[PDB]
C-alpha cells in the first residue's frame, strides 16, 4: 500500500558558516587577510513615542505626560571604522553530498520508493538547475542582506578549496547579479557544477564565500540581531543585541542558509517578491504569509506523497521545489 | 477507618468547592448556579470525576517538554538502583517523590481530590487494596465502587501502545557484540521538580537567605549556605505552562540547568608582555584563577598539621595546579606574532623571553634559533620557584621547623617536572 | 574495555553550534556520548573500510563559547534562541529553547586492527580526518579550516614504541599538541566517595545531594569556602532502563523498525576538567561504552584513569 | 513611591520617573544624613523590599568599614 | 475594505554616522586629516544647593547643614586644547533611495495601495522640497547642537564621494544660512538636487560632512552624552558620561539624523519657534509638548490613514510632511 513513513527527517545539505563581519578599505580588498575585525559597541539612544495609540492616549494631556517622561534604551551597534570604507563579509560553505538521503525513516519499501524517485530525478536532469540558483544566490550579496542595499560596489570572491589550498578562484560583481533574475555565465555555469558535483558526490565541496560591499566611510553596519526573550522580568534591557563570535561582528549561520535558499520562483503566487526561501508551506517571515498553502495541491508535503506514493510526479518545477527541500532538510512524518 | 468519615470528608471538600465556585462565577442569572449544585453535589460528580480521569494521566517522566507538537507515549516508572557506582537518577527519589499530571488543563480538579490524606495517607494505596474503608465511602452499589475503582487506579498506568513521536529524541547506543538499541528518553520531570525544590530551598529558604545575611555583616552562624552560580533557565511554554503539565505549571519553565563548563569558557584575550620585567609577578600574577590558587596557598600556608598528610596531598596538587596554569598560560601565548619578543623596550624579561616564544626561531634562523636548542633554559623554573617563595607566607615557625623542609621537598618535586616539562620544548 | 594499539589525534576541530543542553538538569558542554557516538560513527563509515577499530575518545575543549546572555537584573543565564519559519497560517510558531555553543577541540582516537599494518599511518589519519571533515558532533556543523595561516595535520602514534624513553618522548609530544585545553574525565568513584563521607556527615542522604554538593559553592562559617580538589562539573553518566525491552516492530512511530527501542531515563554522575599533563598516559583519557542491555545502564564513562 | 528608611539611611526617590527600555523607572538615591552614598535607577514595579535589596549590599559595607575603623584599641 | 497592515516596519534613509570631533587651528582647516582627535576628560566639581526645596526643608538651619556638606562628583568634560580654537567634527551621510517601499509588510493590498500612493506623490511632487530642507539642514551646521550657539564663524565642508574620490566639493557659511528660512541658493539647489537624485533611486549618494567652528582656545565642546543608571562609590560618583569611539569624542549618529529632519515647519502651531524634527506626533523633547496633535488631523497616522485608505489626500505640505516620516522610518501599524 506504500503507506509515508511515520518519522521522517533530512540532514542539513549546503551548510555554510557563520558570516565573519572585518573592515578596510577599497583596492586593498586582496591584502585583506589582515583586516581588522568590526566590533559591536553600546550606545545610548533617547527616543520618543512614535508608535500608534488605542483612542485612549489621544488624549493630549496624557500624550504631553508620556512624551515629558524620556524614552531611554541601551542598543548595540556595529560601525565601520572612521578611516574604512568596505565591509568584508567571509564565511565557509559545505557542499555535502547524498543529497536525496534521508537520515532517519521508517518504511523500508519508502526507502526504495524515495530513492528511487531521486534517482528518476537525478538522472533526468539532475542538480542543474538547483545548482545554478545556489551559485547565483552565492554570486549575489544576498547573504548580506540590509549591507547589500546601500553598497556603491560589491565584490564577491569564492574560492574553492580541495586540500589546503584554492584549486579554483571565482570573482564576481554582486550588483551586477541580479536578486531575481537567473541567468547564465559562464563563471556561474562552472561554479552550479562544482555545487551539483558536490551535491551528488560521497564526500563534501568546500568553499569560502568573501564579499567586500562599498558601503562608505565610517557608515554602520548590520549583523545578525540575537533572539533573546524578556521572559517579564522587572528590569530594563538592552532592546538591540548584535550577534559576535570572538569580539567580531557576525551573521548567524542559518541567516546565510535562509539567503541562500531564497531561489523558489515557482510558488502559486504571483513573483512580484521574486525568489523565496525554500521552506514546507512556503513561510515567508518578512511577509508574515504562507504561500503554497495545503489547500492548494502545491505544498512540499502533498507534492512529496503524490511524487512517491501514488507515482503522480509534478511539474518540473515542482520537482525542483520538492528537490531544494530535501536539499534544505526537516523534520517530517505524521503520528 | 471508617466510610462514613471518608464520606463527610468528600461532602464537605465538595462543599467549599460548590461555595467557591459560585462566588468566583458570581451567578445572578442564567441558572447557573441551580446547574452547578444539580451537578457537583451528588453521585453524578463521581461520574464526571471518572469521565474526567480518562483524559489525565499520572507520570513521572513526560514528553511534552520534547517538541510540543510531539504525541507520545508519557511513562510513569521509577528504575531499578543499579549496583554501578557513583551516578544519580530516578531511583533515588523514594519518599520524596511528586507526581506530575500531563493531559487537560480544567480537569485537574479530580487530581487534587484524588491525592487527598483523609485519615492519614493517600488515596491511591486505599484505592489498590481492598480495604473496607475504601470501596464504600464513594459507591453503595458494588458495580459502581469497582468501575470508579479501576478508572482511578487506571490514571497511573500507561495508556495506549507505546509510542515515541518523530520529535521525540531516539539516540542509538551500540551493544557490546554487535547490536544496538533505540532509547528514547524522556523528559524526567519529577528529577527536576525535587532538584528545583532543592535549588529553590538553597537559594531563596529563610535559613539560607539568613546565612547569607550572617556573612553580609560578616559574623558567626551555626550553618553556612551555598551559592550556585552560572545558572541557566530553559523555560518549556513560551506562554501557556499549563498546556505542558502541571509540574511545569507550578514553575513556569524554569528549568535550572546546572553549569557543566569548561575552564577555559571565559577565555577574556593575549596579552604581551612588553614593557614589564618578570612575568610570572607582573602579567601572569593577577590572572583570577592562579591568584585564587596562591590565595589558597596563602591559606593553607599557616595551618595546622593534626591532617598534615592530607594537607601537605592537598598542597602538592595546589602547586601543581599553579604549575598547570602556568603551563597552559605559555600555550595560550604561544598563538600570539611569532616575534613580539624582538620589541625594543628597556624591560622586557630576555631571560624568559626564550621561553614565551618558541616561535621567534623560525624567523631568526642563526640569532636565536641555536642559542634556544643549546642553552634549553631551565632558569625559568627557578624564577617562578623565587616567585612562589615570595608568594608564600612568611612564617618563622614553619621555617625553624620540618614544614618548610616537607614544603620545599614537595615544591622541587613539582618544579623538577615543571622543568622536565620545559626541557623537551625543541622537539 | 580494550587497549588500543595507537592513538589518533584528530586536530583542533572548530564546531560552530554544538547542543549546550547536555542534560535535563546540567547545560554548556556537550555531553561525552555525542562525542561517542562521534567516534562509532566514524567507525561506521571510515573505520570498517580501513580494516580498524575506532574506540575511545579523549575530550581537550581548547576552546568554548555557548550562545547566553545575563538579563539585567538576573545572576541566572538565558539562552540566546533562533527565528524558526512561520506556520502555515502565518503565525509565529511555538518557541523550543535549546541552546546552540562553538567549540574548539581535539580528539584522541583509540585504534586497533589489521589496518594500522596494512596501511600507512598517515594515510588512514588523513582519510579519518576528511571523513570526520563532513559530519556533525554535537549536532553542529565541523568547519574545516580553509585559508587560514597553517592548518593542523592529523598525527597518528603507535603506542608498541621502540622503547619505554621512546615511547614517553612521544606521549609529552602529543601532550603539547593538545596543550591549551583541558582533558575531560569522569570521577564516579570520587562521587560514591563523597557520598559516603557525606553519609557519616548525616544519614539518609541520596547521591544526587552528594553530586550537588560537590558542584555548588559552599560558603562555612569561622567566612571561607570549601575547597574543590578540581574543576568537578556534573555530566549525564549515561541511560537508565525506563520500560521492558520492545520488539523492533513494537513501539509507533520509531526511527527504525530494526532495532528493539526502549524507553529511558538520564544518568547524572561527576566529571573532571584537567589539564592533559596531569595524566600518565594519554589512553586513559578516553571514553568507552557500556551498554549491558540486560539490566539498562546504558552508560558511557572513561576507565582506567586512576 | 515613598521614601525607604533604615536606621540612619534614607532611600528617597526621584520626583520624575524614566523611561528604560520599554518600562517605567526612577531614580532611587542613598543618603547617610547628608551624604549622597549611591543611586539607582530601579522599575516602578518594585516594591519597597526589592528596593531596600538593592541597597542592601552597599550598607552592609558601610557596616564594615564603620566596625574596622572605630574598633576599639587591643591590649595584651 | 482595505485596511492598514498590522506590520508596517520601515528603513531609515538618510544613514549618517557618528561624528567624530577633532581639533585644530582657523586657517588650518584646509590641512586638517592629521588634525588630533578631541579627547574625553575627567574633572571633579563641587555642587551646591541650587534647586528647589519641597517647602518642608525651607528651615535655615537644614539648609545650612546641607550647605555645610556639598556633594562631590567626576564628570567627563571634553574641551579643546588650549592652543585650538576651532573644532572639526566630521561623518559620512549616506542617500539611499525608496522610501514608499517598507521593509516588512504583511498585507500585500495595503502595500501595493502606499506604493501607487508614494508613486503618485513623486510623479506629482519629487524629493525636491524635503531634498532642499535636508541641504539646508546639511549646509547650516545644526548637527552641531550647542557647538554651534556661541561660535565666532562656522564653515561645513560637503564632498560627494564617487568611487572613493571627490566627484563635487561644496562649501557653505553655517552662520550666513540659518536656522529658521529655507531660502534658494545655487550651490545649496545643486547639494539638493544631488540628495534629490539619491532619494529618488536614480543614483547612489554618500556625501562626506565636515563642519569647523571657531569656538574659541580651550573652550569646551559638546560630544554626545550617554545614559547612567548607578552611581555608587566603586565608580568616583560618575555623574556624566560623553560619547566616544575609540578615545575620540563623538556625537551620535541618531543625533545627526535628528539635527537633519527638522524641516517640519507645517505643523499646525505657528511656526515662531521655526522648523521641528519630522516625527509622529509632531513631538519636542525640549519643549515638553507636542505639536500635530491626534485629537487634530495632523499627526502622521491619521494623515496617512486618509492617504491610502480613504484617498483623502491632504494639503501639499502635508504630503511633504508624510513622506519626510516615510523617509525617516518606523515601527509603524498597530497590533
Amino acid at each position: 500500500i506504500l503507506s509515508t513513513a511515520s518519522v521522517l527527517a533530512f540532514e542539513r545539505k549546503l551548510d555554510p558558516s557563520d558570516a565573519l563581519m572585518s573592515a578596510g578599505a577599497w583596492a586593498q580588498r586582496d591584502a585583506s587577510q589582515e583586516w581588522p575585525a568590526v566590533t559591536v559597541r553600546e550606545k545610548s539612544v533617547r527616543g520618543t513615542i512614535s508608535n500608534r495609540l488605542k483612542t485612549k492616549d489621544r488624549d493630549p494631556a496624557k500624550l504631553d505626560a508620556s512624551i515629558q517622561s524620556p524614552n531611554l534604551q541601551t542598543v548595540d551597534v556595529a560601525n565601520l571604522p572612521s578611516d574604512a570604507d568596505t565591509l568584508k563579509v567571509r564565511f565557509t560553505l559545505r557542499v555535502l553530498g547524498g543529497a536525496g538521503t534521508p537520515s532517519a525513516c521508517n518504511d523500508a519499501a519508502y526507502r526504495d520508493k524515495l530513492l528511487q524517485t531521486v534517482a528518476t530525478y537525478v538522472n533526468d536532469q539532475g542538480f542543474a538547475e538547483l545548482a545554478r540558483r545556489y551559485a547565483h544566490n552565492l554570486a549575489n550579496a544576498r547573504f548580506l542582506w540590509r549591507n547589500r542595499v546601500g553598497a556603491e560596489a560589491v565584490e564577491v570572491r569564492i574560492n574553492h578549496i580541495r586540500q589546503g589550498e584554492v584549486a579554483r578562484a571565482w570573482r564576481f560583481d554582486a550588483l551586477a547579479i541580479g536578486l531575481r533574475d537567473f541567468k547564465a555565465d559562464a563563471e556561474l555555469d562552472a561554479l552550479a557544477e562544482l555545487i551539483a558535483s558536490g551535491l551528488s558526490g560521497s564526500g563534501h565541496v568546500l568553499l569560502e564565500v568573501v564579499a567586500f560591499a562599498r558601503i562608505g566611510d565610517g557608515q554602520e553596519v548590520f549583523p545578525s540581531q540575537e533572539l533573546i526573550l524578556d521572559k517579564g522580568d522587572k528590569k530594563g534591557q538592552k532592546s538591540k543585541t548584535l550577534y559576535s563570535v570572538r569580539d567580531a561582528a557576525a551573521i548567524h549561520s542559518q541567516k546565510i542558509g535562509n539567503a541562500l535558499r531564497t531561489i523558489d520562483t515557482w510558488y502559486p503566487d504571483e513573483d512580484g517578491l521574486g525568489p523565496i526561501a525554500v521552506e514546507p508551506y512556503g513561510s515567508v517571515t518578512s511577509q508574515g504569509k504562507a504561500y503554497r498553502q495545503p489547500k492548494q495541491k502545491l505544498d512540499f508535503y502533498t507534492l512529496l506523497d503524490n511524487w512517491v506514493l501514488r507515482d503522480e510526479a509534478p511539474a518540473v518545477e515542482q520537482q525542483h521545489y520538492v528537490i531544494a527541500n530535501l536539499i534544505r532538510g526537516g523534520v517530517f512524518g505524521e503520528a | 477507618p471508617t466510610w462514613q468519615e471518608l464520606r463527610q470528608f468528600i461532602e464537605s471538600f465538595i462543599q467549599e468547592r460548590l461555595q467557591g465556585k459560585l462566588d468566583k462565577l458570581q451567578p445572578d442569572e442564567d441558572d447557573k448556579r441551580q446547574t452547578l449544585l444539580a451537578t457537583h453535589r451528588r453521585e453524578a460528580w463521581l461520574a464526571d470525576a471518572a469521565r474526567r480521569v480518562g483524559q489525565l494521566q499520572l507520570v513521572t517522566h513526560t514528553l511534552k517538554p520534547i517538541h510540543p507538537d510531539a504525541r507520545g507515549s508519557n511513562l510513569h516508572s521509577l528504575p531499578q538502583a543499579p549496583g554501578q557506582p557513583g551516578l544519580a537518577g530516578s531511583h533515588e527519589l523514594g519518599d520524596r517523590l511528586v507526581s506530575d499530571v500531563v493531559g487537560n488543563a480544567a480537569a485537574l480538579d479530580v487530581f487534587k481530590f484524588l491525592s487527598l490524606q483523609y485519615q492519614g495517607k493517600n488515596l491511591l494505596n486505599w484505592l489498590t487494596e481492598d480495604s473496607a474503608e475504601a470501596l464504600q465511602a464513594l459507591s453503595d452499589n458494588a458495580e459502581q465502587a469497582r468501575e470508579w475503582r479501576q478508572a482511578f487506579i487506571g490514571i497511573t498506568t500507561v495508556k495506549g501502545a507505546p509510542a515515541s513521536h518523530s520529535l521525540a529524541k531516539q539516540l542509538y547506543f551500540p551493544l557490546p557484540g554487535s547490536g544496538y538499541h533505540l532509547l528514547a528518553p524522556l523528559f524526567p520531570t519529577s528529577l527536576v521538580h525535587h532538584v528545583h525544590a532543592l535549588l529553590r530551598e538553597a537559594r531563596f529558604g529563610d535559613a539560607a537567605k539568613a546565612a547569607r545575611e550572617a556573612r553580609s555583616r560578616q559574623e558567626s552562624w551555626p550553618h553556612g549556605f551555598s551559592e550556585y552560580p552560572n545558572l541557566a533557565i530553559q523555560k518549556f511554554g513560551g506562554t501557556k505552562p499549563q498546556n505542558i503539565s502541571q509540574l511545569n505549571n507550578e514553575r513556569r519553565g524554569e528549568n535550572w540547568l546546572l553549569p557543566s563548563l569548561p575552564p577555559n569558557w571565559q577565555r577574556q584575550n593575549v596579552n604581551a608582555p612588553m614593557r614589564h620585567s618578570s612575568v610570572f609577578e607582573h602579567d601572569f600574577g593577577r590572572t583570577p584563577e592562579v591568584s585564587r590558587l596562591t590565595r589558597t596557598l596563602q591559606r593553607f600556608l599557616a595551618k595546622t598539621v593534626h591532617n598534615n598528610l592530607a594537607i601537605r596531598q592537598r598542597r602538592a596538587q595546589l602547586v601543581a595546579q599553579i604549575c598547570d596554569e602556568a603551563l597552559q598560560y605559555a600555550a595560550r601565548l604561544r598563538e600570539l606574532e611569532p616575534g613580539w619578543s624582538a620589541t625594543p623596550g628597556c624591560q622586557l624579561h630576555d631571560a624568559e623571553q626564550l621561553w614565551l616564544d618558541p616561535l621567534r626561531a623560525q624567523t631568526d634562523e642563526t640569532f636565536l634559533q641555536r642559542r634556544l636548542r643549546g642553552d634549553w633554559p631551565a632558569e625559568v623554573g627557578n624564577r617562578f620557584a623565587n616567585w612562589l617563595n615570595r608568594a608564600v607566607s612568611s612564617d618563622s615557625q614553619i621555617l625553624g621547623s620540618p614544614e618548610a623542609a616537607q614544603w620545599s621537598q614537595e615544591l622541587s618535586k613539582e618544579l623538577t617536572m615543571f622543568k622536565e616539562i620545559l626541557e623537551d620544548e625543541r622537539d | 574495555v580494550t587497549d588500543p594499539e595507537a592513538l589518533l589525534l584528530l586536530p583542533r576541530l572548530s564546531i560552530q553550534n554544538a547542543n549546550a543542553i547536555s542534560s535535563p538538569l546540567t547545560w554548556g558542554f556537550p555531553s561525552p556520548g555525542a562525542f561517542t557516538g562521534f567516534v562509532h560513527a566514524l567507525q561506521r563509515r571510515v573505520g570498517i573500510s580501513l580494516d580498524i577499530e575506532l574506540d575511545g575518545v579523549g575530550i581537550v575543549c581548547h576552546r568554548f563559547e555557548a550562545q547566553i546572555s545575563q538579563p539585567a537584573g538576573k545572576r541566572t543565564k538565558v539562552f540566546n534562541l533562533t527565528r524558526n519559519p512561520l506556520n502555515r497560517d502565518g503565525s509565529t510558531a511555538a518557541i523550543v529553547e535549546e541552546g546552540r555553543a562553538h567549540l574548539e577541540v581535539s580528539l584522541l582516537l583509540g585504534v586497533h586492527g589489521d589496518g594500522l599494518d596494512d596501511h600507512p599511518a598517515q594515510e588512514i589519519a588523513r582519510q579519518v580526518q576528511e571523513q570526520a571533515g563532513a559530519m556533525r558532533l554535537a549536532g553542529g556543523s565541523i568547519l574545516p579550516w580553509c585559508n587560514e595561516r597553517f592548518p593542523a595535520p592529523n598525527a597518528e602514534l603507535l603506542m608498541l614504541g621502540g622503547s619505554d624513553e621512546q615511547r614517553r618522548k612521544n606521549q609529552r609530544r602529543l601532550t603539547r599538541r593538545l596543550l591549551p585545553g583541558f582533558a575531560l574525565v569522569s570521577r564516579e568513584a570520587l562521587l560514591q566517595q563523597h557520598l559516603e563521607t557525606l553519609r557519616t556527615t548525616l544519614p539518609e542522604a541520596t547521591t544526587l545531594d552528594a553530586l550537588l554538593d560537590l558542584c555548588r559553592i559552599n560558603f562555612e562559617p569561622p567566612w571561607q569556602v570549601r575547597d574543590k580538589p578540581g574543576w568537578l562539573v556534573p555530566i549525564p553518566a549515561g541511560y537508565n532502563a525506563l520500560s521492558p525491552l520492545y520488539l523492533p516492530g513494537e513501539v509507533r512511530n520509531a526511527r527504525d523498525r530494526e532495532t528493539p527501542l526502549r524507553f529511558v531515563e538520564n544518568l547524572f554522575g561527576l566529571g573532571e576538567w584537567l589539564s592533559p599533563h596531569r595524566v600518565a598516559a594519554l589512553s586513559d583519557l578516553l571514553w568507552y561504552h557500556h551498554a549491558e542491555p540486560d539490566k539498562g545502564l546504558y552508560r558511557w564513562s572513561t576507565p582506567r584513569f586512576v | 513611591m515613598n521614601a525607604i528608611h533604615i536606621g540612619p539611611f534614607s532611600i528617597t526617590p526621584a520626583a520624575r520617573g524614566l523611561h528604560y527600555g520599554g518600562l517605567p523607572h526612577h531614580q532611587w538615591t542613598l543618603y547617610y544624613g547628608p551624604r549622597e552614598m549611591a543611586i539607582k535607577t530601579l522599575p516602578d514595579s518594585y516594591t519597597s523590599s526589592e528596593v531596600r535589596d538593592e541597597f542592601s549590599d552597599i550598607i552592609a559595607e558601610f557596616v564594615i568599614d564603620a566596625r574596622h575603623r572605630y574598633a576599639p584599641d587591643v591590649l595584651e
